[PDB]
C-alpha cells in the first residue's frame, strides 16, 4: 500500500505549458501502470492519460504522460494550456494491495492576475463564551486561483482537531471565498496565549491571529 | 454504448447501512475481462476506491474500508451492488461505480454518472446568533470588520441581511459549513469605516424559515 | 445446503482459476519462463470435494509463484485472490489427508487438472 502526492493546484496562462506531478510514496512507480483521470465539477472523471502514456481517442495530443524513475513520480504534461483544461486532475495506480489515487490537482488557466486572499479572523464572543462554547471564525476571501490550504496554530502548536472549512467557491467578481472554523472550549481559548489562522496561497502564507483578552 | 448507472437512497441516517447498486446497460457481465467497481468521493475532496468484484464472485476491498463494504454481483440482470455499514458523516459523498479491465491493470472506464448520498439524522434546528464584533482600535481613514455569526441550524437555507437591507454595502455573506454534527454554520461580515464605530449602529437580520426564526442581533464594538 | 449452492460454489471456484490459467496464456514476457518452470504437487485422484485437500495446501505456494511473477502487464492480486479460492474451497471441502502423484506439472498443467475436476463434478451435479 502507498499514497500519491498531488499538488494542490497548479496554474498558467493560456498556450504556455503546466506539468502535474505524481509522487508515488512506497515501491517502484515503474511496476505499475499510471492513469490520469480528469474531472469536470459535478460530472464524472474520464480518461485523459492511461498506462502511462498512451491517450484514448478523443484526448487533444496536448495531454501526455510520462514517469521518473529517480524521483519515483508520474507526471502529467499539457501544452498549449486551453480553458477547457481547467479542471480537477486525478493521477491514479494500483498495488498487490489496492488502488490508490491521487490528492487531486487543481489546475487553474489563468484568466485574471493571481490574488492574495484577504483573511480576517475573529475571536469567540463573549456571548458565546458564557455559552460554554468557543468558534473561531476565519474569513478568507477574494483569491484566485480557487485553491488554498488552511492549517491552525496554537500559540505554535499545530492544531487539526476541531478543524472544519468550506471548499471554495466563486464569487461575483470571479475570484473565490472561503472560511474556515475552529471549535474550541473556553477552557482550551484561555489556555493559550493566542491562536492563528494560516493561509497559503499558491506557495504564500497569510496569517492572522488573535488572543484571548477579556475587558 | 455501454453505461453505468448507480442507483442508492440519496439520504440516509448514520448508523445504517447504504445500500447502492449499479445497473449495467448497452453492456453485460458477460466475460472475465473486467472487474466491477465501486468509487466514492467526498464532497471537495479527491477519488476514494472501495473494491470491485470479479463475475465469480470473487471480491477485492479497500484495506481501509474492507471491514466495513460488501459487494455482490449478479450476472442475471447484469447489476452489481455495495453495502457499507454503519454509515457517518465522513461517508457522505457522490458514489460511482465503474469497470476497469483485469490482468492488464487497474485503469476505471467507464464510469457512471455518479449518485450522491447525503449521511444525516438532523432534525430541523433554528440557529444562535453570535455577534463578530470588530478590532479595539480607531485607525486613520481604516476599516473595520464585524459580522454574525450564525451557528448551528439544519436545513439550508439561511437569509442574512444588515440594518433590514439598509447596508448593503461591503456585505460578505460565506457559504456556510457544515459541520460533522450534520448541522450547519455560516458568517456575514461588513467592511465599514472604523470612525463609524460606536455612533452608528450595526445589526444583523437572520432568518431561517425551516425553522421560522427570526433573529436580530446587534453587533457592537469591543469594550477593548 | 441445497445441490444448486454446490454447483454455485463450484462454479465460483472454477471461474477464479480458469482467471489465473487465461491470464497467464495471454501473458507475454521474456522472464515468463520463471513462473512455469516451478513444479506443483498434483492429486493421485480427483473424484469428490473431498479431495479438494490437494489443491488448498498447494495455494500458497500458488500464490507465491503468482506474487514472483507480477510485472505491469500481469497484475493478478495473488494474497487477495487465492483468499477468494480459498474460502471457497473450504467450504466445499467442509480432516481427510491428501494423497499426491508421484509426477509433479507445471502451473498450465496444474490449473487445467483442477479446472477439469470443478467441470467433472458440475457436469454430474447436473
Amino acid at each position: 500500500n502507498f499514497m500519491l502526492t498531488q499538488p494542490h493546484s497548479v496554474s498558467e496562462s493560456p498556450g504556455k505549458t503546466v506539468t502535474i506531478s505524481c509522487t508515488r510514496s512506497s515501491g517502484s512507480i515503474a511496476s505499475n501502470y499510471v492513469q490520469w483521470y480528469q474531472q469536470r465539477p459535478g460530472s464524472s472523471p474520464t480518461t485523459v492519460i492511461y498506462e502511462d502514456n498512451q491517450r484514448p481517442s478523443g484526448v487533444p495530443d496536448r495531454f501526455s504522460g510520462s514517469i521518473d524513475s529517480s524521483s519515483n513520480s508520474a507526471s502529467l504534461t499539457i501544452s498549449g494550456l486551453k480553458t477547457e483544461d481547467e479542471a480537477d486532475y486525478y493521477c491514479q495506480s494500483y498495488d498487490s494491495s489496492n488502488v490508490v489515487f491521487g490528492g487531486g490537482t487543481k489546475l487553474t488557466v489563468l484568466g485574471q492576475p493571481k490574488a492574495a486572499p484577504s483573511v480576517t479572523l475573529f475571536p469567540p464572543s463573549s456571548e458565546e463564551l458564557q455559552a460554554n462554547k468557543a468558534t473561531l471564525v476565519c474569513l478568507i476571501s477574494d483569491f484566485y486561483p480557487g485553491a488554498v490550504t488552511v492549517a491552525w496554530k496554537a500559540d505554535s502548536s499545530p492544531v487539526k482537531a476541531g478543524v472544519e472549512t468550506t471548499t471554495p467557491s466563486k464569487q461575483s467578481n470571479n475570484k473565490y471565498a472561503a472560511s474556515s472554523y475552529l471549535s474550541l472550549t473556553p477552557e482550551q481559548w484561555k489556555s493559550h496565549r493566542s491562536y492563528s489562522c494560516q493561509v497559503t496561497h499558491e506557495g504564500s502564507t497569510v496569517e492572522k491571529t488573535v488572543a484571548p483578552t477579556e475587558c | 454504448q455501454l453505461q453505468l448507472q448507480e442507483s442508492g437512497p440519496g439520504l440516509v441516517k448514520p448508523s445504517q447501512t447504504l445500500s447502492l447498486t449499479c445497473t449495467v446497460s448497452g453492456g453485460s457481465i458477460s466475460s472475465g475481462g473486467y472487474y466491477w467497481s465501486w468509487i466514492r468521493q467526498h464532497p471537495g475532496k479527491g477519488l476514494e476506491w472501495i473494491g470491485y468484484i470479479y463475475y465469480s464472485g470473487s471480491t477485492y476491498y479497500n484495506p481501509s474500508l474492507k471491514s466495513r463494504v460488501t459487494i455482490s454481483v449478479d450476472t442475471s440482470k447484469n447489476q452489481f451492488s455495495l453495502k457499507l455499514s454503519s454509515v457517518t458523516a465522513a461517508d457522505t459523498a457522490v458514489y460511482y461505480c465503474a469497470r476497469t479491465p483485469t490482468v492488464t491493470g487497474d485503469w476505471f472506464d467507464p464510469w457512471g454518472r455518479g449518485t450522491l448520498v447525503t449521511v444525516s439524522s438532523a432534525s430541523t434546528k433554528g440557529p444562535s446568533v453570535f455577534p463578530l464584533a470588530p478590532s479595539s482600535k480607531s485607525t486613520s481613514g481604516g476599516t473595520a470588520a464585524l459580522g454574525c455569526l450564525v451557528k448551528d441550524y439544519f436545513p439550508e437555507p439561511v437569509t442574512v441581511s444588515w440594518n433590514s437591507g439598509a447596508l448593503t454595502s461591503g456585505v460578505h455573506t460565506f457559504p456556510a459549513v457544515l459541520q460533522s454534527s450534520g448541522l450547519y454554520s455560516l458568517s456575514s461580515v461588513v467592511t465599514v469605516p472604523s470612525s463609524s464605530l460606536g455612533t452608528q449602529t450595526y445589526i444583523c437580520n437572520v432568518n431561517h424559515k425551516p425553522s421560522n426564526t427570526k433573529v436580530d442581533k446587534k453587533v457592537e464594538p469591543k469594550s477593548c | 445446503s441445497s445441490t444448486k449452492k454446490t454447483q454455485l460454489q463450484l462454479e465460483h471456484l472454477l471461474l477464479d482459476l480458469q482467471m489465473i490459467l487465461n491470464g497467464i496464456n495471454n501473458y507475454k514476457n521474456p522472464k515468463l519462463t520463471r513462473m512455469l518452470t516451478f513444479k506443483f504437487y498434483m492429486p493421485k485422484k480427483a473424484t469428490e470435494l473431498k479431495h479438494l485437500q490437494c489443491l488448498e495446501e498447494e495455494l500458497k505456494p500458488l500464490e507465491e509463484v503468482l506474487n514472483l511473477a507480477q510485472s505491469k502487464n500481469f497484475h493478478l492480486r495473488p494474497r487477495d485472490l487465492i483468499s477468494n479460492i480459498n474460502v471457497i474451497v473450504l467450504e466445499l471441502k467442509g480432516t481427510f489427508m491428501c494423497e499426491y502423484a508421484d509426477e509433479t506439472a507445471t502451473i498450465v498443467e496444474f490449473l487445467n487438472r483442477w479446472i477439469t475436476f470443478c467441470q467433472s463434478i458440475i457436469s454430474t451435479l447436473t
